DNA sequence: ATGTATATATCTGACACGTGCCTGGAGAC
DNA sequence: TCTCCAGGCACGTGTCAGATATATACAT
């Protein structure tokens, strides 16, 4: 009920246009009420209530299905963690072997977490998925981690991406992402590298991300002021630093 | 369930209790549950016969005493029976 | 008030006892059978169980796989008179090269 | 029937499973402790001692 | 340019303890 | 052979070992 609809219309339109995108936003303004709209949206479009699967760190997945059974109880949600008897028992759960869209399934709503993702990458290389929606994305910053491998490996070929912030290093996570969004065009970081440094960069990158600041509402959330406390050593806290030195 | 008969917790604590701090696998409790048994019905024959050879219609500490000094090939022995001997004279002394 | 603590042993002597009965050995079993089978039990166990265990830190393992009660049983002629006819299911062959079929 | 049964029961073992992992004050005071121990009361209109 | 060093931080993963129970070992004749 | 009760068997929950990851300055 905010700008936000007008954002997932924005998102609708340039996913009929069949281009992967990046939300750039720092997390206050609740992405996964916007997520689960995107969801539904595309629910009510082309009537679709199969494969779904949501990547979300441990601590925001219990969050996660708490904001989808209170926000939307329309669909089924079914978790993915607990121990190898819970692994085989939701291995049985998903079954399926029914693609494209099925309406009594019960594999409406799939979370799961990075590591047991990594975990499990002899069994997850099949059920090829058709969206998957990855919540705060700084953990694959790197293209030597193994879970951007195994992420790499999937046949799904739709990689919308939820972040607070993918501007941490801007040297090869840039093209790490812009290489996720499409395989097809980026391979190679060395013609990255070699194709006035400040202005040519935003140019780059215009057409993707959305251009939001959280300075836009009433601002009743706080406006959070920073205060800098500096203090000076104590004589235990003096001494020790002569210590660590000294051996040096 | 079934209630099956085996002294692995026996095996397991007298080596808790002589090796508090050594670990086992389950593997092991079958391999030496086969152990304890084997020899249980070898030396348990080997009386059984001993004692009909002498036509006596028991089995006394006696025939055992002299199944275990004849049967396993050494030392074992030579410890075993003085350490029954001990055990016996603590039960009738209780 | 159970009998293995009165006999002082740890093994039982009422299973052994029990096993004995219907065992079909003898049709009279006398009291003190049960108790002598007890401690040669109790005391073959309890040498190879040192002799595992020594197996154990030799080779610096908390847990005794059966390997280590092979080359347990096959460091004393005793046990190697006593099972050397037995077979054992994943045993594996001790470190034996004759002096003749190494080079040199 | 039996095969049926058992169908039931593993659904409804998967479902309370799947439930299960999906959803699923004042201190106390000292021990006062006065054993064979005289005790001397103080109210508004009386006092006692009890003695041993 | 790259290994690395030594502590994170998550985070599973295999293993030992606290309640029921029933039945067979012990006391007595 | 009559009696009877607790010893051992069965089934749960916490608690220390491996595995990936950050990370940045120093040395080769």
């Amino acid at each position: 009920k905010e700008y936000q609809l007008k954002g997932l219309n924005w998102l609708a339109n340039l996913y009929d246009q069949g281009i992967n995108g990046i939300l750039a936003d720092e997390m206050g303004l609740g992405k996964t009420v916007q997520s689960i709209s995107v969801l539904a949206h595309l629910a009510e479009n082309h009537n679709i209530w199969g494969p779904f699967l949501v990547v979300t760190p441990a601590s925001t997945l219990h969050n996660w299905v708490n904001e989808i059974s209170k926000f939307l109880p329309q669909f089924k949600i079914l978790p993915y963690w607990g121990n190898a008897n819970d692994r085989k028992v939701l291995r049985k759960f998903w079954d399926r072997k029914n693609l494209r869209y099925n309406k009594n399934a019960p594999f409406h709503v799939m979370v799961t977490s990075y590591q047991m993702v990594v975990t499990d990458a002899n069994y997850l290389q099949k059920m090829k998925w058709q969206y998957m929606i990855l919540d705060e994305a700084q953990a694959i910053k790197s293209s030597q981690s193994s879970r951007w491998k195994n992420l790499l490996s999937f046949h799904c070929r739709n990689r919308l991406l939820l972040t607070g912030t993918p501007i941490q290093n801007s040297m090869q996570e840039l093209w790490a992402l812009l290489h996720f969004i499409m395989p097809s065009l980026f391979d190679s970081h060395d013609e990255f590298n070699e194709w006035q440094q400040l202005r040519r960069l935003h140019m780059i990158l215009k057409p993707f991300m959305l251009r939001r600041v959280k300075k836009n509402v009433q601002s009743e959330l706080g406006d959070k002021i920073e205060i800098d406390v500096l203090c000076d050593l104590t004589q235990r806290q003096a001494k020790l630093y002569q210590v660590l030195k000294s051996q040096i | 369930k079934t209630r099956k008969e085996s002294y692995a917790i026996y095996v397991y604590k007298v080596l808790k209790q002589v090796h508090p701090d050594t670990g086992i696998s389950s593997k092991a409790m079958s391999i030496m549950n086969s152990f304890v048994n084997d020899v249980f019905e070898r030396i348990a024959g080997e009386a059984s016969r001993l004692a009909h050879y002498n036509k006596r219609s028991t089995i006394t500490s006696r025939e055992i005493q002299t199944a275990v000094r004849l049967l396993l090939p050494g030392e074992l022995a030579k410890h075993a029976v003085s350490e029954g001997t001990k055990a016996v004279t603590k039960y009738t002394s209780a | 008030k159970t009998r293995s603590s009165r006999a002082g042993l740890q093994f039982p002597v009422g299973r052994v006892h029990r096993l004995l009965r219907k065992g079909n050995y003898a049709e009279r079993v006398g009291a003190g059978a049960p108790v002598y089978l007890a401690a040669v039990l109790e005391y073959l166990t309890a040498e190879i169980l040192e002799l595992a265990g020594n197996a154990a830190r030799d080779n610096k393992k908390t847990r005794i796989i059966p390997r280590h009660l092979q080359l347990a049983v096959r460091n004393d002629e005793e046990l190697n008179k006593l099972l050397g006819r037995v077979t054992i299911a994943q045993g594996g062959v001790l470190p034996n090269i004759q002096s003749v079929l190494l080079p040199k | 029937e039996k095969r049926l049964e058992e169908e039931k029961q593993d659904t409804i073992n998967k479902l309370l499973k799947k439930r299960a992992g999906k959803s699923r004050f004042v201190k106390p005071r000292r021990p006062y402790n006065s054993e064979g121990m005289t005790r001397i009361l103080r109210r508004y209109e009386e006092d006692l001692f009890c003695t041993f």
